[PDB]
């Protein structure tokens, strides 16, 4: 990657379960009798990891932008594996299988995905405003989960109906239509500016696409082609 | 030509529209017709006769607090019985009916609640 | 067959905490319930018996679709190997059809469709459970 | 905590928080049913009520303001009606009625008026039986869907006892259902004082048969059996509603619970794995 | 003497939660959980105060024979001292007799089960 990278190209660098080369790394570290460190890994963990995930950077010809998979050992984050990993990390998406029950487009779960560039002062004060509405209304629909299981859609008070029907739709609303696809669904591919995203889900925030039905929200993709949908 | 109510603490069986009703009131038994005058009494044990479009349908009334009016008719029984045709659909009524509440409404249900809070109680101190 | 099989036991995974309170529950509540009862049931299987696929494709269409409902949960596994004996001894025919054609992109084609739901219906008039 | 015992905590939580999730939605359909029975309990009440009150706007005279409809003077002993939950995991329920009566009975002893109990459900009759007070009347075994004829046990009795002088004044303490979330205690009272709304302002002139003053001592009681049962059904229904509070608070934190114990666990079984290697490699050099 | 001991002990030790905030039980669980609560208060012992073995087999007489059934439970080891300070002034001589035969094979016997429960019936008389 980084012969493109110095030819000023911008390279995406795809790492399937950097906790296996983590593994490896901790496998060749006892065949080679070094003493094992907090789980039994490898003495020379950070360095490990450091190695690699350090020359993933943006220079000032190119930039290696980069997505690891992380298989976490067992349920435990804080496991060094993942630990040393998220210590190299600037975004997190988290595939959770609930919503891959039927959610078969991206099932990123917007609640427990996070990045540290999603600030005021880097993506803009506009997408960060955006971003955190979201989150609040998928919050707050994520906390009355168990109340319309339970009560139902009618003792949930005004205000927060609204607010449960916009978070189905806005959770509806993160399908893409790709160009590229598993079990090629015919709908035209879509490229989606954030400049595009932010307007777009900001109109979805602010009363506009109330109209139709929840269920027409399937790889829309833009909040123009929303109107266009709606019109036929 | 008039609504009456037939409505009991438990529920409501009646509001439908009676062409005749006839009141077995205390002093004696008392038939009304839809324009009657205000009237308050007190039933007793015997038959209520909604007498519904020529169809008499004698109802078993242990007691009543009948309130009448030119525009509406209405009984507050304590205990109102069909006690006509069928007895009271004895299929389910007194029957499926009073099982589902004794047993599955009362006993079997109470059974599970009483096995979930000891459940509960024994697997919280298996905490400790 | 076996998607809406694997849909009713997710189902009846996420309900299994209401299974000892099936009396109180709403109605498509207590319908899943015992769904996931029959289906669990059903996939219960004794040692050294191993079920060639046309059993096992009959046996779960007829418990995807509504037809072991009359069927009480501890007479599944009896109603599964009855069921299996009857198309064995009484209709190989249709073991033979559902074998021919199961790999049909559109597996339940109107023949076999008719066949073992007509194989199923004449099973659970003949018996009685 | 040796990453085995802290294993069993958490199935043992885990457990509880499926026990407590499943109490809550059978609690949830308990309240919906009966909220149901109260809302087809309404059309008896609603209707006895304007009733009362037109017949109360005609006997207006204190002479035949007797029987129940009057209002005694120097009263000297009171009585008061208490529902209570049959069963726990009310939360603060049975506490906050229980803490009303007590306060209320501390109120009607220190003006000099004899206080006697009569209780519904269990837990009442359970807490007077130990602080001291001897059920005057005793029912329990109320179903979520008790029947009015369950309730003349203690409410002819109560009746009786104001008749014959015995009580000067009744009241009734039970759980108000202001909300889904929110449950208060509260008081009533049981001797008509009745309130002049439009009906008793309405001036329909009646024709009282059996007469005036039976179709009064005949109904008043009626009226006040009427005043017992909804609060009885709306005790009910507050204490399901209280009981799936409780035990939504429960599961939520039993999972926190097992989260916290999820994690200690982790730290057990990594520092298990980490003394191991350790003493492993210390053996191997 | 100490058979029943143990077995009423460990029934009280099965039935734990139930004790401790369970008030739905009938007098079968609760008089187990009461009877175990006495043993349990028995068991309770001061430092540098041991018992010789006919203390022991006097008190476990005692509990295990119903005779400790009324005391409250705080009151259980007050209760044993006391009996054992009646047994060393009051009566030695059923502490002899006690001591002499402790090694039959049937030790309760006419001649002990007398002299030692008309101790124990003369000390809850006499006291409480």
């Amino acid at each position: 990657a980084e012969y493109f990278r110095d030819e000023g190209r911008d390279i995406l660098l795809f790492i399937d379960n950097i906790f296996r080369f983590v593994q490896a790394g901790s496998e060749v570290s006892s065949l080679l009798g070094r003493m094992p460190s907090q789980v039994g890994y490898q003495p020379t963990l950070g360095t490990e990891m450091g190695e690699l995930q350090e020359r993933i950077t943006s220079t000032k010809r190119g930039s290696i932008t980069s997505m690891q998979a992380v298989y976490v050992p067992a349920d435990d984050y804080t496991d060094p594996a993942p630990a040393t990993v998220f210590s190299h990390l600037d975004a997190t998406i988290s595939l959770e299988r609930s919503i891959a029950e039927r959610a078969i487009f991206p099932a990123v779960d917007p609640l427990a995905s996070t990045s540290r560039i999603l600030d005021p002062n880097i993506v803009g004060e506009e997408h960060y405003r955006v971003a955190q509405e979201v989150k609040r209304v998928l919050q707050r629909y994520k906390d009355l989960k168990d109340i319309i299981a339970i009560l139902g859609m009618e003792e949930l008070s005004d205000e927060d109906k609204l607010t449960v029907q916009r978070a189905r739709k806005i959770e509806l609303f993160f399908s893409q239509p790709f160009t590229v696809a598993q079990q090629f669904t015919g709908r035209p591919g879509k490229y989606v500016p954030v400049k595009k995203t932010v307007e777009s889900f900001a109109r979805l925030l602010n009363g506009e696409g109330d109209h139709i039905p929840e269920s027409f929200f399937y790889m829309q993709g833009d909040f123009d082609d929303v109107l266009a949908a709606y019109e036929a | 030509p008039i609504h009456l109510e037939i409505v009991t603490a438990e529920r409501v069986i009646l509001s439908d529209d009676v062409d005749m009703i006839s009141a077995p009131t205390k002093d004696g038994r008392v038939g009304i017709l839809p324009r009657h005058a205000p009237l308050m009494t007190i039933l007793e044990p015997g038959e209520l006769d909604i007498i519904k479009n020529g169809e008499r349908t004698p109802f078993a009334v242990s007691g009543g607090f009948m309130e009448v009016l030119p525009h509406r008719v209405t009984i507050l029984a304590d205990t109102v019985e069909r006690a006509d045709e069928i007895d009271e659909a004895r299929a389910e009524q007194a029957r499926a009916e009073a099982e589902a509440r004794r047993r599955e409404a009362q006993s079997e249900r109470d059974m599970a609640l009483a096995e979930a809070k000891l459940r509960k109680e024994m697997v919280r101190l298996r905490v400790a | 067959v076996a998607g809406k099989l694997k849909g009713e036991l997710a189902q009846f995974r996420d309900l299994a905490a209401f299974a000892q309170f099936a009396s109180d529950l709403d109605a498509t509540t207590k319908a899943q319930i015992e769904r996931g009862q029959r289906l669990q049931e059903l996939l219960k299987q004794p040692q050294y018996q191993p079920l060639p696929v046309e059993d096992q494709v009959a046996v779960l269409y007829a418990a995807t679709n509504n037809y072991l409902d009359d069927v009480p949960v501890p007479l599944i596994t009896k109603w599964r190997d009855d069921f299996l004996a009857f198309l064995r001894t009484a209709h190989p025919e249709v073991r033979k059809l559902i074998y021919d054609n199961r790999l049909d992109r559109k597996f339940p084609t109107p023949e076999v469709k008719e066949a073992l739901e007509a194989a199923i219906k004449e099973f659970k008039a003949t018996s009685n459970y | 905590p040796s990453s085995r015992e802290i294993k069993r905590r958490i199935r043992s939580v885990k457990n509880v928080a499926q026990i407590t999730r499943a109490m809550e939605m059978v609690s949830a359909s308990k309240m919906r049913r009966a909220q149901r029975n109260v809302l087809a309990t309404r059309p008896y009440a609603d209707r006895m009520r304007e009733v009362m009150a037109n017949l109360t706007a005609r006997v207006v005279g204190a002479a035949r303001r007797g029987t129940l409809l009057e209002k005694r003077e120097t009263v000297k002993s009171v009585a008061l009606l208490v529902v209570t939950p049959d069963r726990g995991l009310c939360g603060s329920l049975v506490a906050n009625v229980l803490r009303r009566a007590g306060r209320f009975i501390t109120e009607q002893r220190a003006m000099g008026r004899t206080v006697d109990v009569y209780t519904f459900g269990r837990k009442g009759r359970d807490f007077f039986l130990r602080t001291g007070f001897a059920p005057a009347g005793e029912a329990t075994r109320l179903g979520d869907a008790p029947k009015l004829e369950a309730i003349l046990g203690v409410a002819i009795s109560a009746i009786n006892g104001f008749q014959s002088g015995k009580y000067d004044e009744l009241y009734i303490i039970y759980s108000e259902f202001i909300n889904t979330l929110v449950q208060r205690p509260a008081i009533k009272q049981l001797l008509p004082v009745e309130s002049p709304d439009i009906s008793t302002t309405t001036n329909v002139d009646y024709t009282y048969e059996p007469g005036e003053e039976e179709v009064l001592n005949s109904i008043l009681p009626r009226y006040v059996e009427t005043q017992i049962y909804q609060a009885v059904l709306e005790s009910i229904a507050s204490e399901h509603s209280a009981r799936m509070v409780a035990m939504r608070n429960a599961t939520n934190n039993a999972k926190d619970l097992v989260r916290d114990l999820t994690l200690s666990f982790n730290k057990a079984r990594q520092a298990a794995i980490t003394k191991e290697v350790s003493e492993i490699a210390s053996g191997a050099a």
